[PDB]
């Protein structure tokens, strides 16, 4: 879960 | 150590230059992306494990966004300025059924921030104090998050007293707004959950994700 | 002016020497009477118009009582000590369905108070800060209630730094517990309202009055 | 309303 949030933090 | 108010101020200056409810939800979704970029600019935040970052943001996004549009609405008459550039007047919120909470935002937050002329540095630190919530469940290392919070209000107290020597109670006055922010943050969530339940009122992806479980 | 921590301490020392839920409600009703006597011992409180006193107490009774049984439970293992002399263990609350909130009380409140060895004077001032809630709706003179709150944390900051010079962040650490107290106070109310709705779980007169409208 | 609370404060 939390697809978006994770992707944004990793970038 | 290493929690300069200059870095906190830059985070704030870097992330910000018909149904009122629909406009509010659209604005919250927009700011959610900006919230992540703001957090990254906060000292040491990015150094925390990816998982703890998700926890801290998912636990404080609502209070962090509420604190932002409020401080931004200081020069506004009876309303708030949304990130989308739209103004939501008090009567408009009232005619939409969300007048009780909107009034609490103006009285307990917007108005108070304006009465004490809370500056951007002060706003930044407060949000940082909220971001670094050591009470967030699931934290891999709550103690560390706690140490960071302490460094924030330590730098904040230093900022005050030095910037506003004539106001010895300013530091406490700022901290004593978090309870109101917490109470208002929680009520706003309730409304958002009801909006999602009823089905009406469009809700974008990022906002929707924040309304997930837990 | 005129808000000595000695008077606040005396207020605290003066008011305090099978279903776990039923025992909790019975204890809250008992303490409600004591809460009024405690308030009266708080400087200037009784000087406020009768109406504003009702507002302040009805708006903070839950957070004021929660702060009290918590600090009282510092020496307790995994539970709290009720004013009635009954101990409510963590497992007991869990087996009753109210484990989520009871755990939040132990972790965010009881445990934290114990980690920093919050003393009675510090407890008194915090409660006083809560009592003097300038955000309480209907207040005949919110500004005055605000001035009183400021005098409380002003005396509190003085107490600290002087009593705990080696701990410059103690003052902020204490104030930064109010948000948790606010969040927990609100959830506890929700539970009480549900208990009253379902009908089960006896509720005495004074407690019942506090659950009235607004 | 608030019978009890009022009586207690007045005493
Ligand atoms: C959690 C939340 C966030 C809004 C964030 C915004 C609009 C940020 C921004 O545009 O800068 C939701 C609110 C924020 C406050 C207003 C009054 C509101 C009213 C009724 C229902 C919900 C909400
Ligand atoms: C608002 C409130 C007050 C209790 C006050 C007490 C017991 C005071 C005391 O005995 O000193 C109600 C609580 C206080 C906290 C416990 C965990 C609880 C659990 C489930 C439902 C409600 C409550």
């Amino acid at each position: 879960k939390h697809k978006i949030l994770h992707r944004l933090l990793q970038d | 150590e290493d929690m300069p108010v200059e870095r906190i101020l830059e985070a704030e200056l870097a992330v910000e230059p018909n149904d009122p409810v629909t406009n509010i939800c659209q604005a919250a979704d927009k700011q959610l992306f900006t919230l992540v970029e703001w957090a990254k600019r906060i000292p040491h935040f990015s150094e925390l494990p990816l998982d703890d970052q998700v926890i801290l943001l998912r636990a404080g996004w609502n209070e962090l966004l509420i604190a932002s549009f409020s401080h931004r609405s200081i020069a506004v008459k009876d309303g708030i300025l949304l990130a989308t550039g739209l103004h939501v007047h008090r009567n408009s919120a009232h005619s939409a059924g969300v007048g009780a909470i909107f009034d609490r935002v103006l009285t307990e937050l917007v108005s108070k921030m304006r009465d004490m002329q809370m500056d951007k540095t002060e706003l930044g630190c407060l949000r940082a104090i909220v971001l670094f919530n050591p009470d967030s469940k699931g934290l891999s290392n709550p103690a560390e998050v706690e140490a960071l919070r302490e460094k924030v209000y330590a730098s904040l107290e230093a900022y005050c007293k030095h910037k506003y020597p004539e106001q010895p109670g300013r530091f406490a006055k700022l901290l004593l707004r978090l309870p109101a922010l917490r109470s208002i943050g929680l009520k706003c969530l309730e409304h958002l959950f009801f909006f999602k339940l009823i089905g009406d009122t469009p809700i974008d992806t990022f906002l929707m994700e924040m309304l997930e479980a837990p």
